[PDB]
RNA sequence: GUCAAUUGUUAUUAUUCAUAUUAAUUUUUUUAAAAGUUUUUUAAUUUUAUAUUAGUUUAUUUGUUUAAAAAAUUCAUUAUUUAGGAAUAGUUAAUAAUAAUUUAUAAUUCUGAUUAGAUUUGUUUGUUAAUGCUAUU
């Protein structure tokens, strides 16, 4: 579901289930010989720990000194289990935990 | 008495006379183990041993002077006992010596139980008001009573 | 080693065969065969009848390298003297004994991962492990690998028992491979890290308790509260464990003492 | 800081009438009379750490029909108190273990005996 | 009022995964004037949008 | 902070001031108040309402642990789960346990659910 | 089963009793439902009792409001056309 | 200090005793934990009360397994027999005959078409489950009717599971398909039992209401042993060991 | 009761074999019913057997998939007819269809067993659907695997034109099952 | 360095947030003009709250307590309908004493349409009224003299309320088990299905047992008979005459020792003389010395009687109306 | 659904660590303060109930009318400090209104107990951008 995601925000050139158990493959797209994909990191440097994310503390983040900036996506897996963007997470206004980052 | 008179006609007509019935072990339940009940809604009624009130009078040493209360054992009481029993069944209960000090004939306001019959016959049940004298009845008011401290 | 153990070891050195219950079964299942197989007897059979009698490969351990004894009928008896259980190098013999409890306790019989065969396939394995361990009594190579089938062992044991103690009690009586069952110490016990490893193993609840203590007594009321004992008192049902001495003795007395006061009481 | 952590098992699994009023957990002890000894698992959580362990206790229940053998999987509750450490009574037993009856059955203990 | 509202609940009741009537499933839905014909247009959505998303810059003319 | 009408609903209306009127109260310690947003509390709340149930590691894990559901670090289900268990899997769920409520009619039949006065009547016409 | 329910009355169209059966069905709120399970059964069938009476449960809802708006159906022709509720039963595409 | 400055002695309340008044007219005493007594230190377990109008009419017939000689059941017990008449030679007029010790399961207030459609119906309902032979393990003994009556517990170990659907397969059917009365009319789960000693109603006057505690106060909880049952049989309890037994009239 | 669904549990396969005893009681002899077990045959040597061999819905799932189990199995002579109700499992239902190995299986071994010729052997399937029976299937059941009479039909059975269970778009699949490819066994069942 | 926007976005659970969620500039221009829109109460979730065993009861009783101890002297005839609302309130799901003891206080203090409202509470909690409690509500409908309530209540909830026939057995035994529940459901079904709160729709199977059915015809007759409405009063008392003649005595029904005030053991010894005082005579609760304030039938409650009996009382409870009909 | 925002002049680099601000002791007259409580017929009797001590980390828990004013209890779960760590002891449980010599062998403890050291057990502070560190009865 994440990279349905940044497919969709065009950070990777195109995933694709194998539907292989283990793993299956994501295209990487670069531009100007460099990786779009600058600074991605897992929310939860541990398992143990799964932050959850109000709809507020998504919302500060679009707002960088007054400016709606949507620059970085934030990836959240709802109560509903559906793997959410932090934009869209904010736009039905509804929370979930944080999975990763990227920018 | 309103409750216990109006249960009094369950005892025949809900069990004795009804040729159809049945009495159904589950959801037919006991006391818990909070100290309490539970809150539920029936009962036909039943009693195998009818709790009997016996109360006694026993001097205790109070600070002032001497003074008698009213030391009251309740006793179980199997409903096809006779009193003979009764006046052997309580005595083991006394939990404090001064109350069995002697032999003691179990009465009824002052007219004294017949030990060879029932409780089926004098018809004693928990709210019959059955008193205790000892023997030393005629005692106690002669100057001998108890010697207090002056 | 130790009476029980050893007692395997003996079976180990003249070997053990197949099991009449294989034998058995490939007849009422296949009577064309048992039939046409008793009748080719002592003949050169040059097709494999008995195929259906040993389906694995290594279901064939009374002659070496898993050769069936039916291929070898039709040969001089020399040949049938080399391949005997008693030519056999000792890392043979344990193939040979093991792939014939493996099969005992097989449930499916291609099956390597129940735990009543895994259990085995480790369980004899820690014997002549120590077997060797103890007679030369240095050798570290060895030791290492005792620590890692005694924990493949109680991992199988620990999550066994709860599948089937009846199977279970041969596992554990027949080899007495207990001593690695027995709890590793107190506090690993008293904080119940013992018991819930049958919780961290996903065998808590699975028992199926319709074979033994019938459930309508161990739930107590939600709607009345009543404890367990008392919905089994209203059912006049009993689940007591088979007391001990010394819980016995203190329920005696508990018994007699408003009886005994009629006994002390009337002095 | 270590703070309570009620969202736990069996908080998850059993309304709780109160904080802890219920409990759930292996009978460790059974060598007390009526008193089965049962480690639980009540939860901490370090807001520091962000990460919450368990840290497992010791509480008494009270078995009338001495129906709890070593190894079982009990539904306490809290109740009045009975002793000076008992307010709690073995209000279910979800999973009995089998063997500590028959291993009583034999003739031995329903656990075989500690190594220190 | 958002998510954590306490749910509205469902509209109607069928129980049974063997729920079968055909002429059913037609039960759910049920459905002058001087309208603007502008407005009926973007009440639709067939109407061309103009958003704040295709402003310029608002240039300095005095 | 926390507001205090929370107290009331989920022990009893005025039930405060009962507890206030104990004599030993208070000192040292007091029982202190049980503020806590109606959709965190411990008990009544499931786990896809409240947040907090659906922590894993040591939260929802012992759960599947238990009931046998198969359980992984993360999967497609709510907590770490990823398939029913054999009791789960096997067995009807609809109508085991508490009897479906008689109130759940007033949904679907709702002209019994009337307010009786009008709110005029209360003093206020 | 059969042996209980044994009065004949043989003067019945198959709409009549129905219809008016129906009509007494219709008029039942939900709380009717309630009770409906035989008690002393087990959890074999205290489960599988129950769900075959939700099953009739939803059916009867089914042919209640089905039919419910049927009569207005009618009535929406009587309102329209004048004539009695009885006879738009029968008339046809022709009329 | 020593003891409790207020022991649970001073910790029980009574709801019969007037809070208010044994606590504000004067001092009541009893021995109260005596009758909060659990029925497991007394083992008065409750068999199903047969309604009153039942209750004057008097067992008939009796659906049972005769207990297999040879078992571990009474080689266990009638050691306890022996031990008891020693004890007291006044049980050996309550004693149970050793001759008829067997699992009691249904009394039923019975003539012959009666008897015949339960052959069909235990016939039918052992039938209808084709269990198994059944193996019941005893263990612990207990009271009927306040002590009138001491059996054999059966405990729920080995396979009361499939054994007491049976109880509740023909109670089902006997009492509410066909028209026979038993004790236990309402399906109710009878509690299965060997009798071990039983006090007449003759005898009540002669040796009291209870069988004394002393009596079985010593095997209480003794492990009497798994017998395996493959035999149900419907008797009447007319006459006394016919064969050792009661008259026999039916068998599966 | 049961062909409309109504049942939701043990659904209409016993009330099937007893329709099709009617079916077939009305086509012969009302003294037809000869149940000697599983086996309640016709014996006017125009063999009409409705041996019911097992419960193919609550069966399939749990053991052997034997897809050849019909249900009923009613040979009306030289045609050898198999109804089998069909699984709700959309994959187990195609290890209910009984396949080429097995109908000539089956052909060439009842051809001894009932003295059918070799050659007019000519065996044939029916699946109902799974929980509730159509009209459609009422019809072609009546009409060529039970062959009867057309005016016969409406004695045997009254209630036939009043029948009106037309299939949920849900269930119309449960016929159009595919043979998995022959290099797929694997992945396919 | 590790991003700002992590060491915000880590510590979402931070302890300060933990104070502000109770778990241990600010003008009205920033909160939402979607605050205004919510209607009276609809911020509220349901709430399916657990109580001990125990405080199930503890807490019945003292609701018990004041509705039938509301119409003492002071608290007012409205009071036992406040006390009702309290517990329904706070989710105790009210039980069918509850009911009875608002119309039995509330008709006392002939309060008739407020003794109404207490039908419609238990009419809008859904709550299913068994037969002892749809006799009560018809009491005051005979106070109401309502025929268009009574007809109303009966279709509704004793429709098929049938006399016991000869050959029908007697009052039911107990069927309903307890809830129990096994470690299956307990361990896999969700939590909302594992609460328990005394319904009072779960025994009302039970309540039904004693089979007060005859009360009802006489109680319907009566409120026939108060409107004016004899057309039906004779269907209902003639249905009523046959079967009280042929059918069997139906069993009465013991009291309830939660609704009627059970007598405790109590020493007697420690009582005032009935001439404690000089001045007057006492009537004392051993032993009464002024007589009956009221002249007394003596007669036990209706179901107590006979079956016949209550016909002809059922005569005397009809043309006492007569008279208040006609004294109304 | 309206406020998270970091300011030391260093001194090869590694390592939170001298000289900074904030808040405190230093730091100073603008909040205390002395005795005799008071009734009452009885030399008496009614009414006059928790600051300041000494040493406690498995610890501290509660009211029948007193008052008010005209069947509610003695129990509990939790959380408990020492750098380098081993035993504890009028015992535990069951009887019971036993048990100065009943009955068990029990109970605590490395999941860190007991003794010893310091500390009166904290909706209270300060610092901060803040999980934190750092106080308080």
């Amino acid at each position: 579901g994440c990279a349905k995601v940044l497919l969709d925000h065009g950070l990777v050139a195109g995933f694709r289930d194998f539907r292989n158990d283990r793993a299956f493959a994501v295209e990487l797209k670069y531009f100007q010989n460099e990786p779009t994909i600058n600074i991605i990191e897992p929310c939860s440097y541990d398992g143990k720990t799964e932050f959850e994310w109000s709809p507020k503390m998504m919302r500060r983040l679009m707002n960088a000194h007054g400016i709606h900036n949507r620059l970085i996506i934030y990836i959240c897996r709802t109560a509903d289990n559906r793997i959410i963007d932090h934009i869209q997470a904010v736009k039905e206004c509804i929370g979930g935990r944080g999975l990763m980052m990227a920018h | 008495r309103r409750f216990t008179e109006s249960q009094t006609y369950p005892g025949p007509i809900r069990a004795a006379t009804p040729g159809d019935t049945r009495f159904y072990m589950g959801s037919a339940e006991t006391i818990l183990q909070e100290n309490e009940r539970h809150y539920v809604v029936d009962d036909p009624h039943v009693q195998h041993l009818v709790p009997l009130r016996v109360r006694f009078k026993t001097f205790i040493w109070v600070t002032s002077g001497w003074e008698q209360r009213v030391q009251v054992v309740q006793v179980m009481a199997q409903r096809d006992s006779t009193i003979a029993e009764l006046m052997q069944q309580v005595r083991i209960e006394n939990q404090s010596p001064y109350l069995c000090t002697s032999s003691f004939k179990l009465c009824i306001d002052g007219k004294d139980l017949d030990e060879l019959k029932t409780l089926a016959d004098y018809g004693i049940h928990e709210y019959s008001r059955i008193d205790a004298i000892e023997e030393n009845d005629h005692l106690l008011h002669t100057e001998a009573e108890r010697l207090k401290d002056w | 080693l130790s009476p029980i153990q050893k007692k395997k070891q003996e079976q180990m050195l003249y070997g053990v065969n197949i099991p009449e219950t294989r034998v058995m079964r490939f007849e009422q299942q296949h009577p064309l065969l048992s039939t046409a197989l008793t009748q080719l007897d002592g003949q050169p059979k040059g097709f494999p009848f008995w195929y259906k009698k040993y389906p694995t490969r290594r279901h064939a351990y009374e002659q070496r390298f898993s050769v069936p004894t039916e291929m070898l009928e039709g040969y001089n008896d020399s040949i049938k003297k080399a391949f005997s259980m008693s030519m056999m190098t000792i890392q043979e013999k344990q193939f040979a004994q093991e792939a014939m409890y493996m099969e005992r306790y097989a449930e499916h019989d291609f099956d390597t991962t129940s735990p009543a065969v895994l259990a085995v396939k480790r369980a004899l394995k820690v014997r002549v492990l120590r077997n060797h361990l103890l007679t030369n009594p240095h050798n570290n190579i060895v030791k290492t690998i005792l620590a890692n089938t005694e924990r493949k062992l109680n991992h199988t044991l620990r999550r066994l028992r709860k599948v089937d103690f009846k199977r279970y009690w041969e596992i554990i009586r027949d080899h007495d491979v207990q001593d690695v069952l027995q709890p590793p110490n107190l506090v690993t016990y008293r904080q119940g890290s013992y018991w819930r490893y049958d919780w961290n193993a996903g065998l808590a609840i699975s028992t199926q308790l319709a074979d033994v203590l019938d459930p309508r007594g161990l739930n107590g009321c939600v709607e009345t509260g009543r404890s367990r004992s008392e919905v089994a008192r209203d059912l006049g049902l009993s689940y007591t464990r088979p007391l001990q001495e010394n819980e016995k003795k203190q329920l005696s007395e508990q018994a007699v003492y408003y009886e005994r006061l009629a006994k002390f009481k009337m002095e | 800081r270590r703070m309570p952590w009620p969202y736990d098992l069996t908080s998850m699994i059993f309304n709780q009438p109160r904080q802890g009023s219920d409990k759930i957990g292996y009978v460790v002890g059974t060598s007390m009379l009526k008193t089965a000894v049962v480690a639980a698992n009540h939860m901490v959580y370090y807001p520091k750490f962000n990460q919450r362990v368990s840290r497992t206790s010791r509480f008494f229940a009270h078995d009338e029909d001495l129906a709890c053998v070593e190894g079982d999987l009990v539904h306490i509750k809290q109740s009045r108190k009975i002793s000076k450490y008992k307010h709690y009574y073995v209000f279910s037993i979800l999973e009995p273990n089998i063997e500590g009856r028959e291993r009583l059955k034999l003739g031995l203990k329903a656990v075989p005996p500690p190594l220190f | 009022g958002g998510p954590g509202s306490p749910v509205k609940g469902p509209g109607y009741y069928a129980p049974p995964m063997e729920g079968e009537h055909m002429r059913g499933y037609t039960a759910e839905w049920r459905d002058p004037e001087p309208w603007e014909r502008k407005y009926k247009q973007y009440a639709r959505g067939q109407h061309p949008s103009y958003d704040m998303v295709y402003a310029g810059p608002m240039p300095e003319i005095f | 902070r926390q507001p205090s009408y929370i107290h009331d609903k989920r022990y009893g209306l005025f039930s405060n001031e009962h507890n206030i009127g104990k004599s030993r109260r208070g000192l040292p310690h007091i029982t202190p108040i049980y503020t806590k947003h109606m959709s965190l509390w411990e008990t009544d709340t499931d786990a896809s309402t409240n947040r907090f149930f659906r922590h894993y590691v040591f939260g929802q894990r012992e759960e599947h642990l238990l009931l046998g559901r198969p359980h992984g670090f993360e999967a497609d289900q709510a907590g770490g789960r990823q398939g029913d268990s054999a009791y789960e899997l096997n067995t009807d769920q609809r109508y085991k346990g508490v009897p479906r409520p008689a109130i759940t009619n007033l949904h679907y039949e709702p002209v019994w659910n009337q307010t009786l006065y009008r709110n005029t009547a209360h003093g206020n016409q | 089963m059969l042996a209980k329910y044994g009065d004949l009355t043989v003067v019945k169209d198959d709409l009549t009793l129905l219809e008016k059966t129906e009509s007494y069905i219709a008029k039942w709120r939900l709380n009717r439902w309630e009770f409906r399970v035989p008690p002393l059964l087990y959890p074999a069938v205290r489960e599988k009792v129950m769900l075959q009476q939700e099953i009739l449960k939803a059916l009867c809802l089914n042919r209640a409001e089905e039919h419910k708006h049927v009569l207005g159906d009618i009535q929406i022709v009587a309102s329209i056309t004048g004539i009695s509720p009885e006879s738009v039963r029968e008339k046809n595409r022709a009329w | 200090e020593r003891g409790l400055y207020f022991p649970i002695n001073h910790r029980i309340v009574d709801q019969r005793n007037t809070l208010g008044s044994g606590a504000e007219e004067a001092d009541i005493q009893s021995r109260y934990r005596r009758q909060l007594r659990s029925s497991f230190v007394t083992r008065e377990t409750r068999q199903t009360e047969p309604p009153a109008w039942s209750r004057s009419t008097r067992p008939t017939h009796f659906l049972s397994l005769p207990l297999p000689a040879r078992c571990t059941l009474r080689v266990r017990v009638k050691e306890m027999h022996e031990s008891m008449i020693f004890a007291n030679q006044s049980i050996e007029p309550l004693l149970i005959p050793a001759a008829k010790l067997h699992v009691t399961l249904g009394v039923m207030t019975i003539a012959p078409d009666v008897l015949a459609a339960i052959q069909d119906c235990v016939g039918q309902a052992c039938h209808d489950t084709c269990k198994e032979p059944l193996q019941l393990r005893f263990r612990g003994l207990g009271t009927f009717a306040h002590g009138r009556v001491l059996f054999a517990g059966c405990i729920t170990e080995a396979h009361f599971t499939t054994l007491d659907t049976l109880v509740r397969r023909i109670r089902r059917d006997v009492g509410l398909g066909l028209g026979v009365d038993m004790k236990g009319n309402p399906h109710d789960s009878y509690v299965p039992h060997v009798t071990v000693a039983k006090i007449r109603p003759s005898q009540i006057g002669q040796f009291g209401r209870q069988l004394p505690i002393s009596m079985w106060a010593d095997h209480q909880h003794h492990d009497f042993g798994d017998v395996t049952f493959n035999r149900v049989d419907l008797c009447s309890m007319k006459g006394e060991g016919k064969d050792g037994y009661y008259h026999v009239v039916s068998s599966i | 009761h049961d062909f409309l669904g109504l049942n939701v549990v043990s659904g209409y396969r016993p009330s099937l074999g007893r329709f099709l005893i009617h079916c077939l009681s009305k086509k012969n002899n009302i003294s037809n019913p000869v149940s000697n077990g599983r086996v309640l045959l016709h014996v006017s040597t125009s063999k009409e057997t409705l041996f019911d061999y097992g419960d193919s819905k609550n069966q399939v799932a749990h053991d052997d998939s034997i897809y050849g189990l019909p249900d009923f199995m009613y040979v009306r002579g030289n045609d050898i007819f198999l109804i089998i109700i069909a699984a709700d499992n959309h994959w187990l239902r195609k290890r209910q269809v009984p396949h080429t190995k097995q109908l000539e299986g089956i052909a060439r071994r009842c051809s001894f067993v009932l003295g059918i010729p070799f050659d007019k052997v000519r065996i044939r399937n029916l699946l109902l659907p799974p929980n509730y029976v159509d009209s459609s299937s009422l019809r072609r059941l009546t009409e060529t695997v039970f062959d009867m009479s057309p005016a016969s039909v409406k004695e045997a059975v009254p209630w036939i034109s009043l029948y009106e269970k037309g299939l949920d778009a849900q269930d119309v699949d449960y016929c159009e099952l595919e043979k998995t490819v022959n290099e797929e066994e694997w992945l396919t069942l | 360095m590790r991003d700002p926007s992590l060491k915000i976005l880590r510590a979402g659970s931070g302890f300060q947030q933990l104070k502000r969620m109770g778990m241990p500039f600010r003008g009205a221009d920033t909160y939402s003009v979607k605050y205004c829109e919510q209607g009276r109460y609809e911020y509220q979730r349901y709430l399916m709250i657990n109580r001990f065993p125990s405080e199930y009861k503890r807490h019945f009783l003292r609701f018990l307590g004041n509705i039938r101890g509301s119409k003492s002297r002071d608290a007012v005839p409205q009071e036992a309908l406040h006390w009702l609302l309290r517990m329904i309130v706070d989710n105790f799901n009210p039980q069918h004493v509850h009911y009875i003891a608002a119309m039995r206080t509330l008709q006392d203090s002939g309060e008739l349409d407020m003794a109404r409202d207490v039908w419609k509470i238990m009419e809008r909690q859904q709550t299913w009224p068994d037969t002892a409690t749809i006799c009560a509500y018809l009491d005051v409908c005979v106070e109401a003299g309502e025929k268009t309530w009574a007809v109303e209540a009966w279709n509704r909830y004793c429709t098929e309320l049938r006399f016991l026939q000869a050959g029908e057995v007697d009052p039911k035994p107990i069927t309903r088990t307890p809830f129990s529940l096994t470690r299956e459901e307990l361990l896999y079904l969700p939590k909302w299905k594992k609460h328990f709160d005394h319904d009072p729709n779960l025994d009302v199977p039970d309540l039904n047992r004693f089979n007060r059915t005859r009360e009802v015809y006489l109680r319907m007759a009566k409120v026939m008979l108060a409107s004016d409405d004899m057309s039906m009063f004779e269907h209902f008392f003639d249905k009523l005459q046959a079967a009280m003649l042929t059918t069997p005595t139906p069993v009465p029904e013991p009291p309830n020792p939660h609704l009627v005030r059970r007598p405790r053991w109590s020493p007697y010894e420690h009582q005032k003389s009935l001439h404690h005082s000089p001045w007057r005579m006492d009537n004392n609760g051993r032993a009464m010395a002024l007589g009956p304030s009221r002249t007394i039938e003596g007669e036990m409650q209706s179901r107590f009687f006979s079956n016949p009996q209550f016909l002809v009382h059922a005569v005397k409870e009809a043309v006492a109306v007569v008279l208040q009909r006609h004294m109304a």
